[PDB]
């Protein structure tokens, strides 16, 4: 009931938690959250991912509720941001992303898996190729890089301190005592 | 044992499924038959339900490697692997029994976890294999390629008139 | 609950309890209240800390969020603070970190296997030293004792017992009745 | 459940009950309801034990959450008070430890386990026989037998019953119809 | 749900029920329970009895709580009241424990195990043996027949309906109404 | 959640359920809701069967519990209502036993198990014939049968409709409207 | 969560639920609320039938209580109502029997096991015989058409539509709209 | 049996994955062929899914120590370890069936849970495989390495026809002569 | 059967983990040897991922124990026991396949649940295990025992070049090599 | 077959946990090795970490009962009740490996629910047999047996030296060409 | 083997639980040795637990019926039917070793979930089992047949010269001079 409490007080005071894995369920929670928050308009809000990634819909379900309520969104990452949610780190308005001192980010291509017969791996196969493209240039699009270089960063894995993503242009600024 | 009296009497059995164990035994059996004989023929038996694409492709080279003819009987069944296996054996040796199925479909595939890179290499190489399996087909059969290409998009089970209709088999045998 | 009363009414007085190993979710608990507590910035909250270590990345979040904010924060430790339980024990305000006279800690490197190719192996190994080296000089910096000798005594597993902390510089006073 | 009502009316008599093998969270729950009840330092606090024992860290920071406040404890025994909840027991104020006829006491070393490396198995193994040394030394210090004393008895079982238990030490006094 | 609120209910106005198997939680809540009653010291508690027993221990502080207070029991067993269910039925105040017409009462010796070495073995045997003497010689005092007479007859399990057990002294009289 | 408020809403109207089969917490549920309504005591209490049957103590616990009340309780049937659900069903107050025109009922003989040393294989033998013949008894003394045609029908199992059961002396009437 | 409140709304506005397969428990829930809204003799009450099936003793049960009270009943069926849920749907008040547009109806004799000696497996086979005639007469009855081309139709699993379901006699009228 | 046939004309089957024990009785086999008949070539016939790198490293080095020439053939396929098996026979007389495939990737491994200094170690261990695989894998082929390096970065999966092109198949069987 | 073959020729073969079993079937078949000819040289093959202690320690007597100079040759790996074993081989005749890995390291051991008595017996029987381990390594090897226990503290993988370098084979093999013939 | 030849010279392998078939095996063994020669020496080697007490004290029976000397040999360990057949040989012909240890302790055992006077008679048989025990190690040894008592109370661990001058064995075989 | 060397001298182990494949190679083996020499003696070794009661009384019977004398020895332990076969030898020639036990105790058994009628017709048959049991034990022992019913009410063990003091050997072996 504690946690229960406190949530209510933190959305109350419009603050907004993704410490877990995305998937549909909290993807219905945070758009839930955000049109809740969505009534007033001239007030923002703020967002404190800290997730190891998570499903691609839920991602793309938040990521077009923060692009659709019109507020401005502040997003903060604390913990680790990874995969999905350094996309949903970027997600946020120019100027209002920020990441802690120790946090840290990565960054990798996406994976999943296919079975079935010969034309339903063709078909999947190629969306997925058609997905990947699509989150090469949305990075590329939020962050100031050229599609080539996400799509050869991403092509393995890679990993970004504080200060390292703040040059990269992934974050705007880092808080200390802020 | 008369699977060994068979044996001697130059007939293989392919009643199990066609993975690599049962696809090694069949092709030493085929290398000391031939051994033991280069001329006369060598009897081949199928009433196995499919298998792994290695396997099919491996008996398949060692069937069409060697000299001696290899004449192929199918009993109850003969789908996916069996039925390339049945229609690859020299030309007026494949019969088949009055009622028996020979069902033949595209190959079936399952991967684990991976990357986007990994899963596309693994499509392609599922569709190289269906490339393959088609031109075999094609090549060992009657039908021309564009129609066994439009059937293998579904599953299709074939009688032993039909199959004899469709040009994988030469004649069917009743009573001797 | 009775927990959950108990709970609520102590929170009510600024006091915060680490009982269980730390994770996501409890990580999460933790920087809720410290938030909600940030509201009054000249008061002080007290931390209980009686936890056997947990993930490397929550017990970062929950550093930044107690750098992050102006108030004070009194550590207490209680049972044993192990592993990085200590860590955030000795992340205190100086000359507000105490350890009660019955109190072991703990400390050693951090332990986290891998598994996958080659090329990623390399990755995550080199990402495993790298935050074994960020946690040695942090410890260093919030101790005082230089970083050759942290790495020297994380090898392996060592214990203090309170005046043992106290000399070391782990904490700053052991307190007893008061 | 009645239970959760029913543990909030006595709570509010000052009345604590104790009694589960003993972890983290037992502890933790007891030591908040010591702390919320430490408000009031002229009031006294009853403490009743049927616990088989429990873990040793858990069980030390309930002892010193005890010795840390003003508040006198005194300390009731039924059924089965053994291990370290025996400790416990012994661990309230002189005068103000008791336990009810037929309410049967068991004290024992300490118990563990060992993996690892040799380096580590003998680092586990000396920290274990500290661990044993101070806890035979404060049975020592609070029944006021000698070290030697305890260390003879409590090496493989022993048990008691209200008066042997009354006149070794454990116990101060057995208390019956009020 | 409805449990919840007639426990409540009925333990407001005098009772206390024991209609499952004897353990330690809810010889906790029983114990809570009597003790809550106990602030008002004239009224009386009845106790209805359905459980086939449970673990010594327990049933022993249920027994010390109830002699513990001033105020009179009223034992009642219905259904059935099997080893140390018979054992708190009949540990109620003289002339005040009833049984229904229809219930049935068994007695028999107590039940354990052994684990260890043997000198481990050779101590939980004789504190077997003391606790069975122990309960031999409670249970003769309260029923009214001799030690011996008793010891002969828990030697298998016996039962008994109403009849025999009013003239046996286990209960002191059976009521068909109110 | 719904259920237990329609519940208690049935309860304010002195209306009782016995769904699903008999056991130990079910009849000390229903027990409480007697002894609550027998409060008021110039009142009556309708009693709804659907059990397929339970546990032999918890029944007669709680049909002495019944025959207890000097209130007059109903018994309606439906569903399935056999084994002991038929035995609560007849145990009624006379005239006042009633069965919805599709319900059946269902008689057999008691089932149990043994398992243990050969005396004592002996004594629940003989444990199991008394319990038999006493149901036997009481089934012949509530629907005014023969206590040999009441044995010698229930060696296997013997299914009744409403009318049958009506004839047979097990109801008194059947329900069609209100 | 919101289930709680929104099926107490749709019962404040008399609105009744099936959606599951009818057991003991949803037995008791839709007769426990019939009896509770039977309060009311002149207000009609809705039923919505979306099912799969249930046992035999559940229908038959809910059939009754049904026809008992003087209320008339709405049944409506949402799609699947097979074997005992159009049973139930069909069992309302002539003329007020509806199905939506986009529903499907089946009807099919019961199944069964039989295990146990062969005197009890003939027992059990007559039972099944009798029951089977008992509800191929009753639907007979219900839905206005013969004996004998009920049981020809329900012996295969004969599908029925909206219209099918009006011109068999199974419904009265396809409810589109308001 | 065909298998103790096959054994007397000198030819040993390696048809299931590559761990100890069967990298145990193929070295076995090798010696006892070897003692036999010092001169006569041995046939080695591949048809594994790959295994263990410590078997692999084990029959690499027992086939390249024996005298007589060895004369492997790849049949179904040579994933792997298969495929430097396949590989690394004499000059020559490394031939595969007409329809084949073979699969060639860098090294896979899991390790438990330890310390960080124990992963690093683990880390060096499993770059020194890689390092060893692909210097074997240029040793015995007509690639440069750089090549097998960029090659071997993900799964490359080669025909008959391919794997001749690429320097580890001499020559391809179609039919008995 | 190619075991039997290598069998009369004097070879012993261990290939799987060093247990009970394995260690009693590898005396009995030393024992044997030994009687057949006490002078023709055994030879000993290791492909072991090392194994229980006591094992090794009966596996080492005995050879050392028998007349005929044992001939060990590390093939595949040796991991945790078998590396000892290795180099307990007649000095000289300790060779080793060139693509092969030798591994050392500390024993690794844990106990179950016990009284703290219980555990510090068993610390100290760990403990003299491994310094009895120290010490055999240090006897057939070169380097001195200071630098056995500085690098037995974790997991040591050596090459063949590096085992030679270190001293616990002597020479490395390359090809089959004939003899000199010359009459 | 190393064993059969090992069996031809009178040679028993005890390499296994002792229970009623290993128990059997090596008293069949000893019939028949006493059977086709009564008055040879009949080697016994001990690699096994012990077993349940019955068929220690049947294979100690058998070996008492069957004349010819029994000279026992320790190759790796001999635990609990390996030890006791060990010390169980002819005197002067009980030998270890240079490099072996042999552990010995009271014995441990499980039982299962039951009332308290079956518990009680388990007590009673345990004791008797750990009595039993020390009175089997103090036959064969030079050690007095209220030591015994005291040093079997925990797990006592002696190397070769430590057993040597314990009495348990005779002597400690290094090599071959060092007689 | 040593089991067919003993089998050759007229030696039969009893080392496993009474059950009835036991019982069976035990009726075998009899029923051979019988027929192959009816004058020597047959040796019954045994070293079970105990076992069910129908083998117990299948195997009574077989010896019994088998003409030739034969010779029981309790060589490790001798528990529940094992005892009763140790009693069942020919009188004058049953032996035990020194540390060897003897343990008797009443019939347990179980009963699955069933009727009252069932359940009772059980409880005969399992009465009527003990009573077997304790008449066959006083057959075959010196001591009163109540000693017998009140000594196997519950468990009891006896050593050997115990058991020759009640009856249920005739030597006890000390070793061979």
């Amino acid at each position: 009931g504690l946690g229960d409490q406190v949530y209510n007080r933190l959305l109350n005071e419009r603050i907004i938690f993704l410490g877990q894995p995305v998937d549909d369920d909290i993807a219905n929670k945070i758009t839930a959250q955000l049109l809740l928050l969505a009534s007033d308009p001239e007030k923002d809000i703020y967002l404190y991912i800290n997730s190891p990634g998570g499903s691609i819909t839920a991602g793309m379900a938040i990521y077009d509720t923060m692009q659709y309520i019109k507020n401005d969104v502040v997003t903060i990452a604390m913990g680790l941001a990874a995969a999905m949610g350094q996309f949903l780190l970027s997600a946020g308005t120019p100027g209002k992303r920020f990441a802690l001192p120790n946090a840290e980010i990565l960054i990798h291509q996406p994976s999943a898996g296919l079975a079935g017969s010969a034309s339903d791996i063709k078909i999947h196969a190629e969306r997925l190729l058609h997905t990947k493209k699509r989150m090469a240039e949305l990075t590329s699009q939020h962050t100031g890089q050229t599609i080539e270089q996400i799509t050869r960063d991403s092509d393995r894995d890679r990993w970004f301190d504080a200060f390292e993503a703040k040059e990269y242009g992934l974050i705007d600024d880092v808080m200390t005592t802020a | 044992d008369p699977y060994a009296k068979l044996f001697e009497e130059r007939v293989i059995f392919l009643g199990v499924q066609i993975d690599d164990a049962s696809a090694n035994d069949v092709m030493a059996q085929l290398l000391c038959l031939e051994s033991m004989d280069p001329d006369r023929d060598i009897s081949v038996y199928i009433n196995s339900p499919g298998g792994s694409f290695t396997a099919l492709t491996a008996i398949y080279d060692t069937m069409q490697y060697v000299k001696p003819d290899v004449q192929t009987v199918c009993m109850g069944q003969a789908a996916a692997a069996a039925a390339v296996l049945l229609a690859a054996g020299t030309p007026g040796k494949r019969m088949a029994l009055p009622n028996a199925r020979v069902l033949i479909h595209q190959p079936y595939s399952e991967t684990g976890r991976g990357q986007v890179s990994d899963l596309e290499i693994a499509a392609n190489e599922i569709l190289r294999m269906r490339s393959q399996l088609e031109d075999m087909l094609a090549k060992h059969s009657t039908t021309p390629v564009e129609k066994i290409r439009e059937d293998i998009e579904r599953d299709k089970i074939l009688t032993a008139e039909d199959a004899l209709s469709y040009g994988l088999i030469d004649q069917v045998i009743s009573t001797r």
